[PDB]
RNA sequence: AGCUUGACUGCGAGCGUGACGGCGCGAGCAGGUGCGAAAGCAGGUCAUAGUGAUCCGGUGGUUCUGAAUGGAAGGGCCAUC
RNA sequence: UUGAGCCUUGAUGUGUAGGAUAGGUGGGAGGCUUUGAAGUGUGGACGCCAGUCUGCAUGGAGCCGACCUUGAAAUACCACCCUUUAAUGUUUGAUGUUCUAACGUUGACCCGUAAUCCGGGUUGCGGACAGUGUCUGGUGGGUAGUUUGACUGGGGCGGUC
RNA sequence: GUUUAUUAAAAACACAGCACUGUGCAAACACGAAAGUGGACGUAUACGGUGUGACGCCUGCCCGGUGCCGGAAGGUUAAU
RNA sequence: GGGCGUUAAGUUGCAGGGUAUAGACCCGAAACCCGGUGAUCUAGCCAUGGGCAGGUUGAAGGUUGGGUAACACUAACUGGAGGACCGAACCGACUAAUGUUGAAAAAUUAGCGGAUGACUUGUGGCUGGGGGUGAAAGGCCAAUCAAACCGGGAGAUAGCU
RNA sequence: UAAGGUGAUAUGAACCGUUAUAACCGGCGAUUUCCGAAUGGGGAAACCCAGUGUGUUUCGACACACUAUCAUUAACUGAAUCCAUAGGUUAAUGAGGCGAACCGGGGGAACUGAAACAUCUAAGUACCCCGAGGAAAAGAAAUCAACCGAGAUUCCCCCAG
RNA sequence: GGGUGAUUAGCUCAGCUGGGAGAGCACCUCCCUACAAGGAGGGGGUCGGCGGUUCGAUCCCGUCAUCACCCACCA
């Protein structure tokens, strides 16, 4: 089965080169959880002549940063509100639209995580590195409140 | 009944004939296991009852009609 | 005792029996021969029980057949199981 | 880890006797080593104790050969095939192990819904088992269909066909 | 205490109890192929199946047969 | 040589006898399969509501006086346990009796057995014909029963009266 | 279309006509209670009870109108949820119940025959379940045919015993 | 009344295609010491009776004698 890479997945191929797979584990995984997309003879410009062009361009001909790059790059403290109990108990902090965010964005509206907790259980106060490891080519890291008051 | 809703697959006729060679009825029947795909028409992901090879049609020939035709029976999806 | 293996091949004036199936007997012709000086006899044993059909199937033979044309599977025929 | 299968490429290949690690089977002079030859022996692994080596100290195409001598067989440079080896690509079984992504939830809680059934989500955990089907071996009077004679101064027992 | 209503009211049937046994909860199991429901919204001091039948005193022999539980190697042996 | 063959004319319409198949000769089983009815009977479960004149044993429990280390003891006061005593209703159906084309498709009488109990029962609902429901008798299921009743296969089939 | 009539039990009573409303016949419509598909919402066969509007007066309320769900499609709205989906509120079109046959598909016996039975017979036959139309269904050769040829299908008779 | 099977060493019993007899345990004699005991050595068959088949019959067949066992069977 002919599929483009979308994500790091396997060890062939990487993102946007066109790869065979077996149609099971294309079937199961990598089309199901987004990792990568069919080709179908017809889909092979869905990367190479919709998305590798601005690539070269956005933040070093057209602009000079990327489109996170000009909100957040150093070590920021976390900007989404936190409050937490006498007890140390957090109330939240973990979920899609309330865990950790440090660059206070309007008008847009989310529904997956997009970061790494240094925990994926978190239930308490305290300090915690947080990192957001969404492409390999990319880090940053914020820390959230330690008192959350 | 349990039948295959992109290719209409129905019960079959068939008999035991063997232990003995009787012509003795059993019920032979479609094994359904469903898929849950994306159409680009539908503005969401969509459950359909499908049985073994089923899935393996939608694959690769055109639905449209039986979309429309499973409409025009009113069944759902 | 000597040799012989007729414990015959293709047949048949035909015949005794029984409702029939079936059984039982055979003049006599020819093929290939045996004993014998030869005729003649030998168609298994002195005569009567030791096993009975149709069916599918085993075995080898077969231009008798074989399915649009040519094989071959399949069918029959012959011989035995 | 171990079966059924593959041949791709580098390495591997010697008792005796001998200069001496000639795999098998065939060619034949100018051709070549690049993850290879030295230093070569300190330590380690092998050995017929003759020799062979990773590594490290160390270096990058030389140099070598036919005559000759030993020997069935010849000693440059080498195709293909085999044995010993290793890695790569790779089809398919046996058994056990891991992960998460099919499947599962008669785990948590969220919403339609101030609903008990349901659907989907958020989020965990089980997990390619269980489940569901097709083929298949057992087990199954629990249930079900069916058979199990005729003779006789009347049957049985006896004797009979 | 129960029973052949309409020829048998019993020594048969039932029982606290006694024994043998299944069952870890999406229990075992039933009817339905399932949809569900009951068991039970109970949880091994609970529930299911079966036998035995106050109590007292006692209770020998047998694994050839028939079924179960465990042992797990091997044999006969299917699809493949 | 043998066997079978080379001279009897059939065919078409009507008239008749037979045969096959038709309902095949008329009436006629038990039984089977399919589609339904009936759970106001009767059985059992579920829910919601009734019935038991009156008499017996006066116990158990409650509490206080004496009192012991501690009660059981000793002495009074109080008080209402039962698959218990007896006995109408009511229910049972052990014995006697009348009845048998009955007054009754087992009913009516007397004795007997039970009588707050595993008792007795009104109304609804749930379960049904190879199916129910049974402290069981293979009993009973709307007068019918080890397969009721109704409608079909079907004028089933019957070496038989 | 006519000079006579106004249903039957059925008399009794009373009128209506000659030319358009005597009586009535044909067509195309109007009106079409409650139950029944039966459907605003409920029900144990003709009973019970709402929602949303319009209009109007003296406003302790009538008159009139619209209204199952399901499906298709659109609009408006809208959960978890961002886009979206259900759910929510409507509109347009469609099924639903019925007399008869013919008729399309599904589920499908037992009886009977083998002179017992088990593949086979009987038989896709009955009964049952769904359902459409003037007919239903058939249909325009990856077809027959046998080297010659035919050139969608249906019905009738042969082909055939 | 009817029937099944046996008869061989003292006792248990072998040996049927039909081929002139064998074991166990006893016993007898002896050893050890006196018997149980221990050990050693050793033994002999009316292989039912009479007929028939056979070369040959306990052995196959009939029939009587004997024993143990089965059984006296529907209304």
């Amino acid at each position: 089965m002919q599929v483009i890479l979308l994500d790091k997945v396997a060890n062939l191929g990487s993102l946007g080169d066109q790869v065979n797979v077996k149609a099971g584990y294309a079937r199961n995984f990598l089309v199901p959880q987004g990792k990568a997309v069919p080709a179908t003879k017809k889909n092979i410009e869905f990367f190479e002549a919709r998305r590798a062009e601005l690539e070269a361009k956005l933040a070093e001909v057209l602009a000079a940063a990327n489109a996170r790059a000009e909100k957040i790059n150093a070590l920021e403290t976390v900007t989404i509100a936190s409050k937490a109990g006498d007890e140390g108990k957090l109330f939240g902090s973990i979920g899609t639209r309330d865990i950790a965010d440090a660059v206070t964005a309007a008008g847009v509206e989310v529904a997956k995580s997009e970061v790494r907790l240094p925990n994926g259980v978190l239930r308490t106060t305290g300090e915690h590195e947080v990192s957001f490891q969404v492409h390999s080519e990319v880090f940053a890291k914020v820390i959230v409140n330690v008192v959350a008051e | 009944s349990r039948v295959c809703q992109v290719t209409g697959k129905r019960p079959v006729t068939g008999n035991n004939r063997s232990h003995a060679l009787n012509a003795t009825k059993r019920r032979f029947l479609p094994n359904l296991h469903s898929h849950r795909f994306w159409v680009e028409s539908e503005k969401r992901f969509v459950t359909l009852r499908v049985s073994a090879k089923g899935m393996r049609v939608i694959d690769k020939k055109g639905i449209d009609t039986v979309l429309a035709e499973l409409r025009a029976r009113g069944e759902k999806y």
